[PDB]
């Protein structure tokens, strides 16, 4: 009946429903490009234009390029360092896993209103399931904040610069050229965390609604 | 680097491997046709069951075909010094297999065939030793099979 | 047909060996009598 | 009736258990990319130039085990049609 | 690499709990005795053996060695 | 003692790590399970079939075997012939190998294989998710694994040994027999606990101590112990795998020789002392 | 080049190839040839069912024929010294297929043609065990087609 | 650039192991079908317990199968020649006396049938000598082991 | 520097040791099988109590394992060529002693539990005896400690 629909529980979680779904649908597919080019004493070895593409889950030990090496016209590999892998793949899972749980819940809400107010017993139900969600959406927020700040880190140009051994040289100054954007990740954790105080705000109701 | 002719070790692989299978299943089928032979005529109803162990008698006379087939298709003069006496080890290996196979299932063939002819039920433990005997077979064929790839 | 029954049973029997022996023999007496009960529980048979 | 229960129900267990280990070893090389530690095996002669054609060798191989999982799942509703002939 | 410490705190931890705290929650039944039993033969003799295997382990003197193919591909698929 | 609750767990771990297999463990609780699902179906059921009657009689062994099975395959990390990848291994990277003095070998390793050296400084330490599935690749993983699994079950040996063999104290302790203690059980314990709790001691200080740095001039337990066993004791070329060891070693020879007398004429004596009192 | 008289390992695999073909042929068609006559006083109108093993002794021979005529044909003056090799080990290994074979017909033979003359409806089932026996002769022919085309 | 003709002493040990062990299953599978012939005529109630040697017929070929396989994987191109002399060791070492053990096992094996055909109880006696029989294969596994990593 | 081939001793005197000392202890446990298995059917006390020679075979097993432990450890890669046959010799003396303390305990235990069929006082006596082979068996141990000494 309407009235479901116009009370504030099926609102709230149509409302967080939109919101998971837009927040991993641009977390699990986001992309980028970061720039650089290196010099050195001959002119005819500098390389001017140097891609390096890197994509989502951010596995930086695996992401790589292969450099100049800048001795007799000779190439090395240079590959990025930091597994970011494991609390991303783990938050996008967990937020894909809520997102079915979710339109479970809201199809329950939907066509299965007399079981829910059946006996009260769907609602308890539903309620711890949602407390779990919380914690460990929280867990999984927390997690993924401290990786996206070691990405930042991982970012660096200087690093990157550092570790490959020939700039360490004599007449070899490497520049980077375009910095990578971390724009997309700071919307992506303001979207989680969006969703988190929005589940709380949602349990508190939810309680309240049990009674 | 390779000494000549080390195909030839691989030829008398082959031919090991087969010669004492085929010894093994001819022991085996003697002694099994011969004790059927005598019985059939008082216990005419388990001549459907007694084909049971000469079969794997042919399956013996299968491993050394089967052997000798994977010899052929990897001889050749040449050979790197290190796989042709490979060929033979494994044919010499399954070939006594197969004859060590034939002696166990020939003889158990013809003490199960009379305890059958007592007793319908024990057909069920002759079986059982039948198929210890392939599975020793088996064995037999994993090692040969090892060093023949390897 | 070949891994979960006969290299099963030959492990399974090479345990009970081992308790047989190695674990029995160490305390276990293997001196008594069995008690048979009475019952009219074999008018079932 | 026709293929009773008796002789059927191994086709139905083979058909369930192969559907199983099939859709994880297809799960397996094709998200693993069938890493080498869990498959070794891979047909090139010629890989010097990079890792790229591999990969795609990797989905090649891994869709081998589509036509194996469906056509198990044909062969176990078939099971199941006869154990039903009652 | 990894941190040796947190594995065998968290195991020991999670083993003698439940060796210590399963016997006094068991109900007194006509079993508790061989229960009791059972459980604590579990925990002590299951933890033993994956203390051994842990720390065999632990301070390797040999390296394992690859196949040439399988290093060119690890050193692309991970780390 | 009924020894029921005792063999009712330790046969299921024996055979578990005799058989220690993931997925042939989860075919066997499978079956187990279909067994129990039927169980009063087969309870009203006439067959012939007597080796099955002997299985769903002990139905009860083989669902919790299997159950162990299955567990002691996750230790293994062998689910038929495979091991599962968590990731963890810890061994090697392109710029640290190359950073060992090394580059582009790989090119003659078309034909070769070129084992590393240990200890590139980085990279080792515990895999907390059982055997680490590098080893199932490396054809070298036989010293690995024998060395391993040999150990092992040589300790599992004796520590079952030495905890059933306790079980005649409590038969001593019921029955008011401690002459059975006094020139019985009290040795055979002393010996007992000498010379494997030895062994057991010597193996966890070994993989305590010693390192692959230390590798060279390294000594084995099977020569100390063979050493000891035999009174042979080189006056060097052999360091020690402790300082002092040589008396330590050879008090527990003296010892152990030392229960032997206890077992043989002290109770006939005393026995013969009893009987002449009576007489 | 060929290096000097190679011929000789294959000249005398022919010659193995048919000879040991007649151990096993003659010891089937000497069995079974005694005890068919043994039989036939007693009750004649099963002679011609019991002949069966004697001919197909004779298609042993007729094995031995086939690899010897292969390595007759194949045999000249410029030989590579693999070739010869290669039927050395054909003939002797068809050959004492051949003999393992005569073996297994011949004791098999007398205990059949012995156990019909007792029974009749034996005849059927002493027949597949005789099949079997040339099953095996068929291996042992089989490797020596491959050696001899190797 | 190490001696011609090295990796054979690594071939032919394997072979030799695992040759000795399938001598001795077989034998043991030999006796203990005889004897379960015999037993079970009388005692079908035995028939499931007289199966336990059959078991045992078999550790045989496990323990040779380890030690050939453990040789198998061994062998290389090259061997530094030390390590191959131990194999041949260790395969003649577990092989015979694992045909020692197989022999004792058999023949055992008909001293516990003719036990227990008037008294059931001696069934535990029987085993008790049969765990006395392959203690000595397990030895020759141990030593073998032993030289294969010496 | 030293022969190529300076390890085939050593490991040889190794497989001696453990395989004749295999040898002694099958045939002193076959005799002492068939001895229980019938003094046991005869009666059933002395079924535990007639183990005791079978303990006797068991320390017959044990010695070819502790000489054989001595030869691994006195065992190298280039073993200085004297000391190689000092094991032969060591091995194959140790080995056979304890094949001679095993036929003499099989057939002497033999007799005894034949003996002690109606005389529950040989009992003793036989043991004595028993007691004696194995001071055979140490006999030998002694020759093959002073070899390992060396």
């Amino acid at each position: 009946q309407f009235r479901v629909v116009k009370e504030p529980l099926g609102f709230v979680k149509v409302l967080q429903w939109v919101f998971a779904i837009f927040a991993f649908a641009t977390c699990g597919s986001y992309t980028g490009e970061l720039r650089l080019s290196v010099e050195c004493a001959n002119k005819t070895e500098s390389a001017l234009n140097i891609e390096v593409e890197f994509e989502y889950p951010f596995r930086l030990h695996q992401v790589y390029f292969d450099a100049p090496s800048c001795v007799k016209g000779g190439t090395t590999k240079i590959f990025l360092v930091g597994d970011y892998s494991s609390s991303a793949e783990f938050f996008v899972t967990v937020a894909v896993f809520a997102f079915l749980y979710s339109m479970g819940a809201l199809a329950t809400y939907i066509f299965l209103q007399n079981k829910y107010r059946e006996n009260n017993k769907g609602p308890m139900m539903d309620f711890l399931a949602t407390a779990v969600f919380a914690f460990m959406w929280l867990v999984s927020s927390s997690a993924w904040a401290k990786g996206l700040s070691d990405v930042k880190m991982a970012t660096d140009p200087e690093n990157i610069i550092k570790e490959m051994p020939m700039c360490r040289q004599t007449g070899n100054t490497c520049k980077e050229l375009r910095d990578p954007v971390t724009s997309g990740l700071n919307t992506s954790v303001v979207f989680g965390f969006l969703n988190l105080v929005l589940w709380v705000g949602n349990l508190w109701f939810v309680f309240k609604e049990t009674g | 680097n390779n000494p000549e002719y080390s195909s030839f070790f691989g030829v008398m692989g082959a031919s090991s491997a087969m010669v004492f299978s085929a010894m093994g299943a001819a022991y085996g089928t003697a002694k099994s046709g011969t004790g059927i032979a005598a019985m059939s005529v008082m216990r005419p109803e388990l001549i459907m069951k007694s084909i049971i162990p000469v079969v794997m008698a042919g399956i013996i006379a299968i491993y050394g075909l089967v052997v000798a087939v994977l010899i052929a298709n990897s001889l050749t003069d040449g050979i790197t010094l290190y796989r042709s006496f490979l060929q033979l080890g494994a044919g010499l290996s399954v070939g006594l297999s197969g004859l060590a196979a034939g002696f166990a299932i020939g003889i158990v063939g013809d003490a199960g065939v009379r305890g059958t002819a007592q007793q319908p039920r024990l057909f069920v433990g002759m079986i059982l030793i039948l198929i210890f005997a392939e599975v020793l077979g088996l064995y037999g064929l994993i090692v040969a099979l090892i060093l023949s790839t390897k | 047909a070949i891994l979960l029954i006969m290299e099963g049973l030959s492990a399974f029997l090479h345990a009970l060996r081992l308790h047989w022996v190695e674990f029995q023999n160490k305390f276990y007496t293997g001196t008594g009598f069995k008690f048979l009960p009475f019952s009219f529980e074999h008018i079932r048979e | 009736l026709c293929c009773g229960p008796k002789l059927a129900a191994c086709g139905i267990v083979l058909s369930a258990w192969g559907v199983i280990m099939l859709i994880m070893l297809g799960i397996f090389f094709n998200v693993h990319s069938a890493v080498l530690i869990e498959d070794v095996p891979f047909t090139e002669k010629d890989f010097e130039n990079g890792p790229q054609n591999i990969y795609n060798l990797y989905e090649q191989v891994s869709y081998n085990c589509f036509i194996a999982a469906g056509l198990y799942l044909l062969l176990g509703g078939f099971s199941f049609c006869q154990v039903r002939l009652n | 690499a990894h941190s040796f410490a947190l594995p065998v705190i968290i195991f020991t931890t999670f083993w003698g709990l439940i060796g210590i705290a399963g016997p006094w929650f068991v109900p007194k039944g006509p079993n508790r005795g061989v229960i009791i039993t059972m459980l604590v033969a579990t925990a002590v003799c299951c933890y033993l053996f994956w203390l051994i295997a842990i720390l065999a382990q632990l301070n390797p003197l040999f390296g394992p060695q690859l196949k040439n193919e399988t290093i060119w591909y690890v050193r692309f698929l991970w780390e | 003692i009924n020894p029921a609750p005792y063999t009712v767990i330790t046969f299921p771990f024996l055979f578990a790590v005799m058989f220690g297999d993931f997925g042939h463990g989860i075919l066997m609780t499978l079956f187990a399970v279909w067994m129990v699902l039927r169980e009063s179906r087969i309870l009203s059921q006439k067959h012939e079939n007597e080796m099955f009657s002997m299985v769903f009689s002990g139905r009860y062994i083989i669902l919790l075997m299997g159950l162990f099975s299955i567990y002691t395959g996750l230790i293994y990390n062998d689910c038929f012939s495979k091991s599962l990848n968590i990731f963890g291994s810890s061994w090697s990277v392109r710029p640290m190998f190359t950073q060992g003095n090394w580059t582009e070998e790989t090119l003659l390793g078309s034909s070769v294989l070129q084992l590393n050296p240990a200890i590139p400084g980085v990279f080792g330490g515990p895999y907390p998710f059982g055997i680490d599935p590098i080893w199932n690749i490396a054809t070298n993983k036989l010293t690995f694994l024998n060395s391993f699994k040999m150990k092992m079950s040589v300790i599992l040996g004796i520590i079952h040994m030495l905890f059933g063999v306790s079980l005649s104290l409590f038969n001593h302790i019921y029955f008011k027999k401690p002459l059975n203690i006094y020139f019985g059980f009290i040795p055979e314990i002393i010996f007992m606990s000498s010379l494997f709790g030895y062994l057991v001691i010597l193996i966890f200080y070994k993989w305590t101590a010693y390192d692959a740095h230390s590798s060279r001039n390294a000594p084995s337990l099977l020569i100390h112990f063979i050493n000891m066993f035999l009174f042979s004791y080189p006056e060097s070329g052999n360091a020690m795998l402790y300082s002092g060891q040589k008396g330590i070693q050879c008090f527990l020879i003296v010892v152990a020789m030392l229960c032997v007398p206890w077992m043989l004429l002290f109770k006939p004596l005393i026995l013969r002392h009893q009987y002449l009192r009576k007489k």
